[PDB]
């Protein structure tokens, strides 16, 4: 029996869509503290750990701690509905409904069966990440969509004070290379040489909904699976954690 | 390696064969296929190029 | 053997292309009092009432009174392929032709063969219609796209100084309530309680095209079909005319 | 053994988009002087020869003199990937590869094999060419269009001091006239009556990707090919060659 409200309900549409593009259902662990999502795809291959601190919405009305519900196919569908700048509601008493109130020039009320979540937890905490790269969104959501020309498999190869991206296919040859000098690179950690491969598939569900005003986190080691991450509104930000190939 | 053979590129398409239903199962060239879809002609089931027309 | 002339051809191919969506021919009465037209969907469930004062156009030039008989899906496409502040222009002679007249940047003439149509004449005035409401385009365009989500029949209720939409399907629910404290809610006359259900098809091919600044007259009464309105450049206004369900 | 570097890449890509729409393949036929291309369409309907002389590159550097083989769709992939400012830079030594470097807000490689192209060459120099006219390109582009909803086969007739389009079908009729008057006609070079019918599939694909700042030439007589004509960058232009029909 709680109620929410978010302002801005088009951002968290938003984000919410980047959740959805991976997996179609899951399960919201509501607790005082704040909203927190945690779900994997079904091929096991990208794991998207949604965390929201309460300090992010304007009223943040939570009685206790409980586990939501939803067809991420339903709640995108309305979600999506919102617009720019009018106000989100969420709402739940009794009854296994949750009410979205979407409130701008109107209000409008949603109500969305809750449905039973078989979850399957598995935390995945730090790991052995040899290099750590910050970068702003256009950069890699470009570089993704060129690596999409010629190839299904992206290579990323991260050096001393050089970031590098490559993809290459049957003739055509792909190549993205940048450095802290470089405008777009904002930070390198450099450990030591890393390189892996990823489903360029897979990136291109993650990096779309990224603006050039968008600074990104990326952890990785030779040949490991690679953490990504980015802040929504600067408290809670969003983490996926992609297995690389071969 | 066909496109090197015969020197053709610009085909927008080459539809192919799902399955060989031929007994030796002998696929066609592929230079041949390039060929028909550069000028746009069909093929029927021996490789040849037919024309139903009431006589 | 008239000619007229009319500024704005985009917005007139607009309105033409909202009769367009329900039926696919129609007759234009013509007289010296202005542009007319009035048909019915093929399923007889909406009635389209055009009335077009011939005070709206630049130019009115009829002599006598006559029936045009065109092929809405053809002058659609032609109607269409004017733009923002093109000058239309409809000429006709002795031939059995239409000669449409676009000129801005230039001069384009288009001609269309008439076409006799059938016509079914049914006139249909004031009816029983417990209550009467004006509001915002965008609020029923709005609601009528977010009932297209969980049902096809939308449902409509009318209660004192407080109106309210909504629609159930299988699971979800949608409601959109507004009073005359709402802002996009400009008028109520609530004579007494009215309630009706219309098919959710018909009002999507009903208020698209519709902006903000579109102000919408809504009649009916308890299981009777709706009356739509709404102007066009403040002298001659559309009226839809939708049977309920069940 | 060159290496080239041109501004404006999205421009470049839509000029080389324009050549796609009818070829497959082509050769560029690099000199000294600048970058040339010359083919024909596989129907040998339409020529197009496109002129680039070096002036226009920020930078030109060639080494002698070479005929590149490239596959117009994937060059047409790539460089259709450069954006609004972005640099484009074009690069080859030894190897039998073409390297595109798109440097923006970052540097981004590609390589391109060469193909081989079997050149079949058709230097078809000035024709008797009746009437000459200069005209904006949204005019001709928007005509295009036009006689896109009634036929298949656009006729042109110019008259002195007046040009005129028109095209006709089962039913419906298409005309456009405009003369000096006219704002759109710059130009008419009228030595006597002339008249042709092209085909308005072709006409479509020359048109496409015209602003209403753009000039454009054509030159024609009484039942022979038309000849349009463009300038890019005021110093290379590209030339059509439609041949008419009937």
């Amino acid at each position: 029996p709680f109620e929410i409200v978010f302002e801005g309900a088009k951002e968290f549409a938003q984000l919410i869509e980047t959740a959805s593009r991976l997996i179609d259902e899951a399960a919201f662990k509501v607790t005082e503290e704040g909203i927190s999502m945690r779900a994997m795809d079904p091929s096991r291959v990208v794991l998207i750990d949604l965390n929201l601190p309460a300090s992010i919405f304007s009223k943040y009305e939570v009685d206790g701690e409980e586990t939501i519900g939803v067809n991420m196919d339903h709640l995108k569908k309305v979600l999506k509905r919102g617009k720019a700048k009018e106000t989100l509601i969420l709402r739940k008493g009794e009854e296994n409904f949750l009410e979205i109130s979407l409130q701008g020039t109107a209000t409008r009320t949603f109500k969305l069966p809750l449905i039973d979540v078989e979850e399957i937890e598995v935390d995945l905490p730090e790991l052995p990440f040899t290099a750590k790269v910050v970068i702003l969104g256009d950069v890699i959501k470009e570089a993704v969509k060129d690596a999409s020309l010629v190839s299904d498999s992206m290579k990323f190869i991260a050096k001393e004070n050089e970031f590098t991206m490559r993809a290459e296919g049957e003739t055509q040859e792909v190549e993205v290379k940048l450095t802290l000098e470089d405008e777009g690179l904002l930070d390198i950690e450099v450990q030591e040489e890393t390189k892996s491969a990823y489903g360029i598939s897979y990136l291109s569900d993650m990096v779309k909904g990224l603006g050039k005003a968008d600074e990104v986190t990326i952890k990785f080691g030779n040949e490991m699976p690679m953490q990504m991450e980015y802040y929504i509104r600067d408290e809670g930000r969003l983490i996926f954690l992609l297995a690389p190939r071969v | 390696r066909a496109m090197e053979n015969v020197k053709v590129y610009g085909v927008d398409k080459l539809k192919g064969v799902m399955g060989m239903t031929s007994g030796w199962k002998m696929p066609e060239p592929l230079e041949k296929g390039l060929l028909r879809a550069k000028n746009d002609v069909y093929v029927f089931k021996d490789g040849t190029i037919r024309f139903d027309a009431t006589d």
